């Protein structure tokens, strides 16, 4: 009763614990795993054109995995922001750069896989480090364009009741700008990538099974393991984001959305965990290439 | 049949510009470097330019750095020197030389016949010669020497000093490369030797064709000494 | 017939037969002798100093 | 520029308990004022509500969203 | 480094030229044309228009390197390893025989190096085969053949007999009968090579 | 009579074996008890010459102990510098199926050949500045399997049509031909004195010719399968061989019989090339097991293993100065081991 503890307190309970453990396991598989994939594609490869794509995807996922300690600290410090205002304007832009680099790299990988199947005689005119690096650079630049609203609008905020200083966004405070950035981000980061994954892999499957001697029945397994994981791991994140941005800053709908965001970002990062494991497992030869890379 | 025919000489008013040209034939131009070594009418040789194979890197002497440029047109097998804002010191006859650099290769094998260039009146390695002239007689023995500001022996074991023979009224030829190795076509009478910083060339069993001026060059980093004339 | 070339093979066999043979002990002795004499002139059998080695 | 507002609102206290009650009243995005006041002094019923509602109406219509830095 | 930096620049240029030659050469496709003697291989290359006679032809933006390795007489075991990593064998068989062709085929498709290489089996000169079956029964060449002497089933039987020598289901044998026709041999070779490069492209990306 | 000479041919065969067995009063395996072994030879990759893209079939050290020549399916006969790693030449070949490459003892000439039945000899010191074909040595009917330079003017060739030949490069005529093999002649090793040379062939028989006349002098038949590799002992009185037998054997030119068999139960991959160290104490053999084993030529026990290739170790060779040992591979990575 007569204690410094008031009527309410907020410890580290709540399924924020689940988000915490998910971030922990993703960090474990990012320090290991993901880190090896980028190495073997660079030093022992990348004279082969097909290694360029997975090099860039692995490095984007790795840079996303370097942001795991900061997300962990933000979760455990109840969104306290120890860094500076310039950090609030820069670092979130970089983490979104890594996220959307991963996503558009998946889309470009799928487009290249489609081109490898539907235009093979044209592929042995086009293929080279030039086109692969051009496409990967375009993907990274698109990630930069998608994140430049974060590089612009993010500012630090402060409340003075506790010292819980936090980082936020200024959408003019009285007018709609959040809707446009939110819808464009949702489209170019989840819908257009999802279409370029699903349609391209479906056509790859259709052409692969039509001709004889190509129906490996492993193409179906790998395509499903990519697209289903992508969908089930990005949809909760992106739909929550768009609903939160469109919905007003009040009402119980926003209450549960703010409750669920942490787990939504955790699910978004499950895809970062899943992207390199599929390559290291399904890639033939790339089990001994890892041991022989040293 | 190796040829290095140069053209573009004549009279240039001071402060003018002129494109010295070197036309090559009988060999794979693209695989060779090029230098545009020049000689004043009353002085020794002086290095001018160096274009690498495939134009990867280029060097100039400090006296023409920025003032003149070199270019190589490999499809036409032609090398150009763009001398700009010429001065009185630029009156000299210019030589176009070959160079292929690899283990066992000989720089400066072939020198073109050269072209005379005239204008009207208006931290470094140096190589010095201990003599300016030496009397000689057929069948006798001669010994020329040179010195440099520092040792020419690199860490890898090579010693990048050269020897060139210029007979009167003729373009020079390579005699000794890396101080010990005979160039192709040079008779075994010539034999270079040395150590540290003092290097010598011997012309034992001198034949009548050995009369001329002998120039010694360092090649450790990006030059000809004064030279000495043997008189019969 | 093939008898001509067959007799050529027989003649080759005779020429091989006329070849002199050394006691294998002496040939082996020569072998070891060469090996121990020249054991000091290779950097593989004897570990080369790092300074004299031209690849390090 | 809102520190003076909450300070001047809290300044009307008459005891330490109302002061700390107002201090903790203006705290949390996951719970509304009505949900938070249910957990709690006779003057706390009024003071908590007024401080929390004043601070809340202060933070809206302002350039701020508690966006998690992973978004 | 001394002026040997010029030698290092020359070496870098040589490495660049090697890379460019590797890229330029890989854009073509290699086809081994191993087959029985006098099986009309010269005909199948002429229609497409002393050692390895590396004849070549290009079809629809794709360049075929068609190595006829039968020009030199030697045991296959000593030089067939040089044709490892060839995309496909253009194996051809003449129907005028014959069991030597079967033995050669059984040696090829089950060979260690070619355990993953497709085979475009050409049945050549089918018209004279029709003439022969009209004049003589097939049992004179295959005693175990139970079918009649009509064209279709005999051709199917011999094609199946060739195909049955496979001992690795991951391979494939694109048997085809040309009957001395024009421009169809090139078409089936092109289709086969397209399938093979698509399969290799899938294998590289990890879809296999 | 035809039958009588065939019977006497066997009658010749057994009595030479009896004489051969008569001189076999002892073997090197028991004589070597008086000397110490060399221990673990831990050779390490001092370099990697990663210029080849496809299966560098054969390599040869220059007399300088500084340069290599390497042949590959890529069609490029590039010649390396062993320290600076530089590619000092890249000769483009007429046919890309080369299993033969040879570096002239003077360093002027490089020759290569293969499934084209033609030996191409390349002049490196041309005044035009680029390596070009000196002469093409047509005259064989099978594939060429090895080339060696006696001097700048005459080259000895081993081919697949069971005949070694000796040419003069001055005019390109087959000045001397050799015969007496049944299988394809696969490897060829000139003696240090350049007055004799042994060749191994597919019939598991190795024999030593004289270069002055087309007469074989002695024959060796220790192996069971095709002689893939052969190399003269440095002293010139002995030589070793390698085959698909997955074992190497050492022969003697004067004892005319096998002296050692370098085998172990754990190795079943055939030999691809062989060459001795400078002193002859050490024998290096490149197995199809994607590695090169180092064999003590006197104790016959395995001195160690050299690894680092992802495919066949198709060629192997120690420098003329004994400085190092380089191993080309089907992985296209020329290792330089010391």
């Amino acid at each position: 009763l007569n204690t410094p503890v008031d009527k309410t307190s907020n410890t580290l309970r709540v399924p924020d614990i689940l988000a915490l453990v998910i971030f922990a396991v993703v960090f474990l598989v990012g320090v290991l795993g993901n880190a090896l994939v980028v190495w073997v594609t660079a030093f022992e490869a990348k004279r082969t054109i097909n290694a360029i794509w997975f090099l860039n995807l692995a490095v984007a996922d790795f840079l996303s995995c370097l942001a795991l300690p900061i997300l962990f600290t933000s979760i455990v410090q109840h969104h306290h922001w120890p860094f500076g205002g310039a950090a609030c304007s820069i670092l979130p832009s970089l983490i979104l750069l890594n996220m959307y680099a991963s996503i558009l790299l998946l889309a470009t990988i799928s487009a290249d896989r489609f081109l490898l199947v539907f235009k093979p005689i044209w592929c042995q005119n086009f293929r080279g480090a030039g086109l692969a690096w051009i496409a990967c650079a375009v993907a990274w630049g698109l990630a930069l364009l998608l994140t430049i609203p974060s590089f612009l609008y993010r500012v630090v905020r402060e409340e003075y009741f506790p010292p819980k200083v936090l980082c936020g966004v200024d959408y003019s405070h009285d007018k709609r700008r959040e809707r446009a950035v939110a819808i464009v981000r949702l489209v170019l980061g989840f819908l257009w990538p999802l279409l370029t994954l699903t349609i391209c892999y479906t056509f790859i499957l259709l052409r692969t099974w039509s001709r004889r001697a190509t129906r490996s029945t492993k193409t179906l397994k790998v395509v499903v393991a990519v697209v289903a994981s992508f969908f089930i791991f990005w949809l909760p994140y992106q739909v929550t984001g768009i609903m939160m941005s469109f919905l007003e800053p009040s009402s119980p709908t926003f209450l549960l959305l703010k409750k669920l965001d942490s787990l939504c970002v955790s699910f978004a990062y499950i895809n970062c965990c899943i992207n390199p494991i599929i390559y290291v497992v399904a890639g033939q030869g790339f089990q001994g290439r890892l041991r022989k890379s040293l | 049949d190796v040829q290095l025919v140069e053209s573009g000489g004549g009279l240039v008013q001071p402060g003018g510009s002129r494109k010295l040209s070197c036309s090559a034939s009988g060999f794979a131009f693209s695989s060779f470097g090029m230098h545009w070594v020049r000689q004043a009418p009353e002085k020794g040789l002086e290095w001018v330019a160096y274009i690498s194979s495939g134009s990867g890197t280029i060097y100039y002497a400090d006296t023409v750095k920025g003032r003149f440029t070199i270019s190589r047109d490999d499809p036409k097998n032609t090398l150009f020197l763009q001398m700009t804002s010429l001065r009185s010191e630029d009156t000299a006859m210019y030589y176009c030389v070959r160079s292929i650099y690899y283990y066992g290769s000989s720089p400066f094998d072939f020198w073109g016949q050269g072209t005379t260039l005239t204008v009207s009146s208006g931290s470094d390695i140096v190589m010095t010669q201990a003599t300016s002239s030496v009397p000689v007689t057929p069948g006798e023995s001669v010994s020329i020497s040179c010195r440099s500001s520092k040792s020419l022996l690199h860490s890898n074991g090579n010693t990048y000093l050269y020897w060139f023979l210029q007979r009167p009224g003729q373009s020079p030829q390579l005699l000794i490369y890396r101080m010990s190795n005979l160039a192709s076509g040079v008779p075994d009478r010539f034999s270079g030797s040395g150590s540290g910083t003092a290097f010598t060339l011997t012309i034992s069993r001198l034949e009548a064709e050995d009369v001329g001026v002998y120039y010694c060059m360092q090649h450790l980093e990006y030059t000809f000494g004064a030279g000495t004339k043997l008189e019969l | 017939a093939s008898i001509a070339q067959a007799r050529k093979l027989v003649e080759q066999l005779k020429m091989e037969a006329n070849i002199d043979r050394i006691k294998v002990s002496k040939a082996a002795a020569d072998l070891m002798a060469y090996c121990e004499a020249h054991a000091k002139e290779d950097p593989l059998l004897t570990p080369v100093p790092a300074s004299e080695n031209p690849f390090r | 520029l809102l520190r003076q507002k909450i300070e001047e609102q809290a300044a009307k206290y008459k005891h330490s308990v109302p002061k700390k009650c107002c201090y903790d009243g203006a705290r949390n995005f996951y719970e509304t004022c009505e949900e938070r006041v249910a957990r709690v002094g006779p003057l706390c019923i009024r003071a908590f509500n007024e401080c929390c509602t004043i601070a809340n109406k202060i933070r809206k219509e302002s350039p701020h969203k508690p966006v998690q830095l992973g978004r | 480094s001394a002026e040997e930096r010029a030698a290092l620049e020359r070496s870098k240029a040589i490495e660049k030229n090697l890379k460019e030659d590797g890229i330029s050469a890989a854009k073509d496709v290699k086809l081994l044309l191993l087959g029985a003697d006098n099986s009309g291989k010269s005909t199948i290359v002429k229609q497409m228009k002393t050692g390895i006679v590396e004849t070549h032809f290009t079809f629809k933006n794709l360049h075929f390197r068609l190595f006829d390795v039968g020009g030199q007489r030697s045991e296959r075991k000593k030089w067939i390893h040089c044709f490892e990593d060839v995309t496909a064998i253009i194996f051809c068989v003449d129907l005028s025989d014959m069991h030597e062709s079967l033995m050669l085929f059984d040696s090829i498709c089950n060979n260690k190096f070619f355990i993953d290489t497709s085979i475009i089996l050409f049945l050549n000169k089918k018209d004279l085969f029709g003439e022969k079956i009209k004049k003589s029964p097939l049992t004179i060449c295959f005693p175990e053949y139970t079918g009649p002497n009509t064209y279709e089933d005999a051709a199917a039987y011999i094609q199946a007999q060739f195909e049955s020598k496979n001992r690795s289901p991951n391979k494939e044998i694109y048997c085809h009968m040309t009957c001395a026709t024009d421009t169809n041999n090139a078409q089936v070779i092109f289709d086969a090579v397209t399938d093979i490069i698509i399969a290799n492209n899938l294998r590289g990306c990890g879809l296999y | 009579e035809l039958d009588q000479l065939r019977q006497e041919a066997e009658q010749l065969k057994n009595q030479i074996r009896d004489a051969r067995k008569a001189c076999a009063d002892a073997t090197l395996s028991q004589i070597t008890n008086n000397i110490d072994p060399v221990g673990r030879i831990q050779m390490r990759t001092r370099r990697t010459l990663r210029g080849h893209l496809a299966k560098i079939y054969a390599m040869h050290w220059g007399t300088d102990s500084r340069l290599l020549v390497s042949a590959s399916q890529d069609g490029k006969l590039i010649i390396w510098d062993s320290y600076t790693t530089n590619k000092v030449h890249a000769i483009p070949l007429r046919s890309s199926w080369v299993m033969t490459c040879a570096y002239a003892p003077s360093g002027n000439y490089v020759a290569c050949g293969g499934l084209d039945n033609i030996c191409s000899i390349y002049n490196l010191k041309t005044r035009e500045g680029n390596v070009r074909v000196s002469r093409e040595l047509a005259g064989h009917t099978g594939y060429l399997s090895c080339c060696r330079f006696l001097d700048d003017n005459q080259i000895v060739t081993s081919s697949g049509d069971t005949t070694c030949a000796l040419w003069d490069i001055e005019t390109g005529q087959q000045t001397t031909t050799f015969t007496g093999h049944t299988g394809d002649v696969m490897s060829l090793s000139l003696a240090p004195d350049t007055r004799l040379f042994v060749s191994g062939a597919c019939d598991a028989s190795a024999k030593l010719w004289d270069v002055r006349e087309g007469m074989c002098r002695q024959t060796f038949t220790g192996h069971e399968s095709d002689i893939n590799a052969i190399c003269f002992f440095p002293n010139g009185n002995a030589f070793a061989t390698g085959s698909d037998d997955a074992t190497c054997r050492l022969f003697d030119l004067r004892a005319d019989q096998e002296l050692m068999t370098y085998s172990h139960d754990n190795i079943i991959c055939g030999i691809t090339s062989v060459s001795f160290s400078k002193s002859g104490r050490l024998l290096l053999a490149g197995y199809d097991d994607f590695n090169c084993n180092v064999w003590d030529a006197l104790k016959a026990d395995r001195a160690g293993v050299l690894a680092g290739h992802d495919n066949r170790v198709s060629c192997l060779g120690v420098t003329d100065d004994g400085m190092a040992v380089a191993t080309g591979s089907w992985d296209s990575f020329l290792k330089i081991w010391n």
